[PDB]
């Protein structure tokens, strides 16, 4: 197999170490900043960089071990990496080392939303929390109908870290049917998270405004 | 300007086949080793098939050998994929790669991939194809504010979601979209706004969902 | 005044079927490196390090397994005292060949544990010429001892061109010149594999059906040498092969291009026939010097039969 560590952690202006080994031959590193999206090949054929990849890149091997080192690293570097190699007559990837590089804390400005009229009459009702551009990008939803905590009946969902200020923005959503909805009157969202001193809680009731 | 088009995905029939296609052009095709690299829901890459400059050599991952071919025309500057009896173990996201040699070394096929296709996604599900249902998310108050689009109860992915007919761009976010328990995808779009373009701005979401054929348009208006 | 000749017709099986043998001799003993690559659904690459025994091949080692190339390469073995030096080259199609060579080197001093690293041989003097497989040994120049990659000229100067290491395979940074006056214009050569014996080089090659050609070459200067045409012609034959021994040449034949028959002369006076009709032809006969009196003469019949003629040849005057 190809192995590389899980995660790697460095905080900006460090130099970063990403070890890859099992092959005696030629390394490729591979960046993802989401999944689904296309990786962007860093370095290739141990030690080769694409012309329009920083400086900050380099490739190294050493007997069956191939090392990705950036230098300076950057808030933008945060990704996951994959290394590409021949692996006993196989072509082969490793697991990914998702690196993390820390940018200054932001803490998440939260917004909420009530389901639509048009939604409400169809059958079903939606409300969704936003919490929109924070690092890191670890935070806890946590969903209150009339200060009762939901649990089970909501979903998350985090966009990719943006390249210009290496924020996230994260987008749950709560799921009741349109009886249910109607029951209760008090619709909350309660944001934990890093850069907050206390957990956020954007609120409605429902009717109102 | 090396660009790989990749064709031929999406919606599958469990059983069926599929037949992936990587339209390349930018650089001498004849030249370098191909092939075809799958990612897998919450999984890393996997590389599915590799084929020679010159098309005399092939490899296969264990997952494909026995249903699969992979071949290319040099002259057409395509490379092909075909992938018989498929299993919903098949359903990812695939991607045709450039290798920067000839594929005379194992290595060449996923240690030397210097271009990267942007993707297609092939859903290996006999459930029906269903246009999503887009509801509004209305802007609570501060100096900026948020609307959105909730594009719901769709099947399969992906869905294209603009503002405004791509005209607003910067502060927009589309989130991935979740797959619920009913096995539709649910997703959001918003984007932040100033609080006071709020009623005289009109703000619409364009969602285009291409597996249903579902074009529709949203105005998402406050009160 | 004293001339003795002894042939012995002999029989070694072999459960691999290789597209290709090439024969060694090291420590007095046969061995072949059999390159598999038959085409199916589970057929694999291999390249088996061979010893007869008995009448049988017995694998040893597959040496490809412990290299990253995906199809055949040219192989270069060169042998010296105890010495085993294998190189698994990769064979770029002329049109796609890079600046650089990449081979996997092979060293061993038992002829049974190999060490085994990847080389490359940089900015590369044979970029321009077409290769061909064969077993060597080390060629004497000045005080110093040179293994040899020879290529020649696909169709003005240097029709033929060898690479040498004196390192023992590790660096391929000499450049051995071949000087031979009656290289031709619209004519093909193949198949070009040095002869050494008795620290002479000299070259069997094809030239074009393809006609074998014999040069000689003398050492001229510095690491230069001039080659001329060995006439081997015989009427109503055709020349397949050539040995030394007992400081003579030894020369096989064709009856005809389809070898029904095989022909072996001594010094052009004495003559052996060799008649595939014992079980289906000569075709690929070829000789393996195993000392200054004694060689093999060796083709395969059919699919894993090896006929292997031993010869004894010697004037004791
Ligand atoms: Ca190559
Ligand atoms: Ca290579």
């Amino acid at each position: 197999a190809l192995t590389q560590p899980s995660s790697v952690s460095a905080n900006p202006g460090e130099t970063v170490k990403i070890t890859c080994s099992g092959s005696t031959y030629n390394y490729g590193w591979y960046q993802q900043k989401s999944p689904g999206s296309a990786p962007v090949t860093v370095i290739y054929y141990n030690d080769k960089r694409p012309s329009d990849i920083p400086s900050r890149f380099s490739g190294s091997k050493s007997g069956s071990t191939g090392t990705l080192t950036i230098t300076g690293v950057q808030a933008e570097d945060e990704a996951v990496y994959y290394c590409g190699n021949s692996d006993s007559r196989n072509v082969a990837f490793g697991a990914g080392t998702t690196l993390t590089v820390l940018r200054t804390v932001a803490a998440p400005s939260v917004f909420i939303f009530p389901p639509s009229d048009e939604q409400l009459k169809s059958g079903t009702a939606s409300v969704v929390c936003l919490l929109n551009n924070f690092y890191p990008r670890e935070a806890k939803v946590q969903w209150k109908v009339d200060n009762a905590l939901q649990s089970g009946n909501s979903q998350e969902s985090v966009t990719e870290q943006d390249s210009k200020d290496s924020t996230y923005s994260l987008s749950s959503t709560l799921t009741l049917s349109k009886a249910d909805y109607e029951k209760h009157k008090v619709y909350a969202c309660e944001v934990t998270h890093q850069g907050l001193s206390s957990p956020v809680t954007k609120s409605f009731n429902r009717g109102e405004c | 300007a090396v660009t790989l088009d990749e064709s031929g995905g999406g919606l599958q029939t469990p059983g069926g086949a599929l037949s992936l296609v990587c339209k390349a052009s930018g650089f001498d095709f004849s030249s370098y080793a191909m092939g075809w690299v799958r990612q897998a829901p919450g999984k890393g890459l996997e590389y599915v098939a590799g084929i020679r400059n010159d098309g005399s050599f092939t490899l296969y991952t264990p997952a494909v050998k026995g249903r699969a071919t992979i071949s290319r025309d040099n002259g057409q500057s395509t490379v092909r994929l075909q992938l018989n009896n498929l299993r919903a173990e098949d359903t990812a996201t695939y991607f045709c790669t450039k290798s920067a040699d000839d594929g005379g070394h194992y290595s060449d096929f996923s240690g030397e991939i210097d271009a990267w296709g942007h993707g297609t996604e092939v859903i290996v599900s006999s459930a029906s194809t269903k246009g999503p249902s887009v509801f509004p998310l209305a802007p609570t108050s501060g100096g900026t504010a948020a609307l959105g689009c909730l594009v719901k109860d769709y099947f399969p992915e992906p869905v294209t979601v603009s503002w405004n007919s791509g005209a607003l761009t910067s502060g927009v976010h589309t989130f991935p979209a979740v797959l619920q328990s009913s096995g539709l995808y649910s997703l959001s779009s918003v984007v932040t706004v100033p609080s006071s373009s709020l009623g005289t701005q009109t703000y619409i979401c364009n969602v285009n969902h291409k597996p249903s054929n579902t074009k529709v348009d949203k105005k998402v208006e406050p009160k | 005044r004293h001339v003795f000749i002894r042939t012995e017709l002999s029989f070694i099986k072999n459960n691999v079927p290789c597209i290709r043998d090439m024969f060694f001799i090291y420590k007095r003993e046969l061995y072949n490196i059999c390159l598999d690559d038959l085409k199916g659904e589970e057929d694999e690459t291999h390249i088996y390090v061979q010893k007869k025994v008995k009448d049988s091949w017995i694998t040893l080692n597959d040496l490809f397994k412990e290299t990253d190339l995906t199809g055949r390469p040219h192989i270069f073995a060169y042998v010296d005292v105890e010495e085993i030096i294998i190189l698994l080259c990769e064979d770029e199609e002329f049109s796609n060949r890079k600046k650089d060579m990449t081979c996997h080197r092979f060293y061993s001093n038992d002829g049974k544990e190999y060490n085994n690293a990847e080389i490359t041989i940089s900015d590369y003097i044979l970029k321009d010429k077409l290769l061909s497989s064969y077993v060597s040994l080390p060629l004497k120049i000045e005080n110093r001892e040179y293994f040899l990659i020879c290529g020649v000229s696909p169709y003005k100067k240097d029709d033929i061109l060898c690479m040498a290491s004196h390192d023992k395979g590790e660096t391929w940074g000499t450049k051995i010149v071949i000087k031979y006056d009656n290289y031709k214009l619209g004519v093909q050569y193949f198949f070009l594999r040095p002869y050494i014996s008795k620290n002479d080089l000299s070259f069997h090659f094809y030239v074009g059906v393809k006609n074998v050609n014999f040069i000689e070459c003398t050492h001229e200067k510095d690491l230069e040498f001039v080659c001329s045409n060995r006439d081997f012609l015989k009427d109503n034959k055709v020349l397949q092969d050539v040995s030394t021994l007992n400081d003579e040449y030894i020369v096989s034949y064709g009856n005809d291009n389809n070898f029904a028959e095989c022909y072996i002369f001594f010094n052009n006076e004495n003559s052996i026939l060799i008649k595939p009709e014992k079980y289906a032809g000569c075709y690929g006969g070829t000789f393996v010097k195993i000392d200054e009196n004694r060689a093999l003469f060796i083709y395969s019949s059919s699919q894993g039969i090896y006929n292997i003629h031993t010869i004894y040849y010697a004037n004791y005057e």
